[PDB]
């Protein structure tokens, strides 16, 4: 099946693709945003913990990726299959190698 | 055209078996298990096999290897062979009798001897593999020198496989 | 290969639900993406804490004794869990962890692909 599934603070613009099996959970003192033009490639999962999770506009996130803590993806980048962020940020136009783990 | 299971093989009715599949004898075919042969490509499973949870099954639209039974088939999984959790088989490809695969590792247009042992998160890919070798987990065998150079099975890496499925 | 790009690829689901048999005991903030796979044996369980996530293709299987993912743990997609397990309070797994008789401190994180297997406890 198609779906996604999120929880608690999540908005997501509308022109947003978001694969199959995606995970977007904010916690309750926290939240998730997703601007226009992006893709969540199958299986992701994002978990907002102390504060925001920010997609920019166009960013392309790859299949297995994950996302826990607070942290902003800028405008555009792109985040190799299976990335693993870890409160930690991306720059605008940034780029991880697929497999690759920044965490703080 | 449809799957043949044998009455005497024990199929998990939560796996999925798409197409020209032939699924021998005493074989055991877990829940979650993915086998899929949309294409028109022959399968065929050997007796008393074991698919555990996860595992996979796909194969190309070209491309065959000969089975023991002069057919051609996109995959030909021999007897007793052991594919475990999240590993996948593809493509054209050939186990013989007793072959091992671990955890999430991946054979992929090649042909894998009897008696071998592959173990976890690997890749073999465009090689003959001689019977009877064992492949460290981690390892990316692409070239048929790196074959020619695989350990041989140790007594020791058999139980190892042999622990791994317990049943 | 870049690093990760010879392991399988992550497959869809054909669900939009995951499948327990055995022995588990589930929390009611905990999130299982569909097509998981918790498999517990008759000497086993599986337990699973407040606030977990499971990611896509994940398959978390119990061998004597107990697989314990304690609470705010996340697991990304694919993540395999054989044997018994205790992943800590807070940890995160990258996509396509292996763990095999191998347990994690609260708060570790793992990197994707990584593959953790001793023989027995």
């Amino acid at each position: 099946s198609d779906r996604y599934f999120a929880s608690g603070e999540v908005t997501i613009a509308a022109d947003v693709v978001i694969a199959p099996g995606v995970l977007l959970i904010a916690e309750a003192d926290s939240r998730i945003e997703i601007a226009s033009g992006v893709c969540i490639g199958l299986g992701s999962v994002i978990h907002a913990r102390g504060g925001a999770i920010i997609i920019q506009a166009g960013a392309l996130l790859a299949a297995g990726v994950l996302i826990v803590g607070q942290s902003i993806v800028g405008r555009q980048a792109c985040l190799g299959a299976s990335t693993t962020l870890v409160n930690t940020s991306i720059e605008a136009g940034g780029v991880t190698a697929p497999g690759s783990l920044l965490s703080a | 055209a449809e799957p043949y299971i044998d009455p005497a093989a024990q199929v998990h009715a939560i796996a999925s078996i798409i197409g020209d599949v032939r699924i021998a004898a005493g074989v055991r075919v877990a829940a979650g298990v993915s086998i899929r042969a949309d294409e028109g490509a022959p399968f065929q499973v050997g007796k008393e096999s074991i698919l555990q949870e996860g595992a996979v099954i796909h194969g190309l639209e070209y491309g065959r290897v000969l089975g023991d039974d002069q057919a051609d088939y996109s995959v030909w999984i021999g007897q007793r062979v052991a594919i475990t959790h999240k590993a996948l088989i593809h493509g054209p490809a050939y186990l013989g009798d007793d072959c091992f695969v671990g955890f999430r590792s991946t054979v992929f247009n090649a042909r894998v001897g009897a008696g071998s042992v592959i173990m976890m998160h690997a890749l073999v890919q465009d090689v003959e593999i001689p019977p009877g070798r064992y492949v460290p987990s981690g390892a990316i065998i692409t070239t048929q020198q790196q074959a020619d150079r695989l350990p041989e099975v140790r007594p020791e890496d058999r139980e190892f496989a042999r622990h791994i499925i317990g049943s």
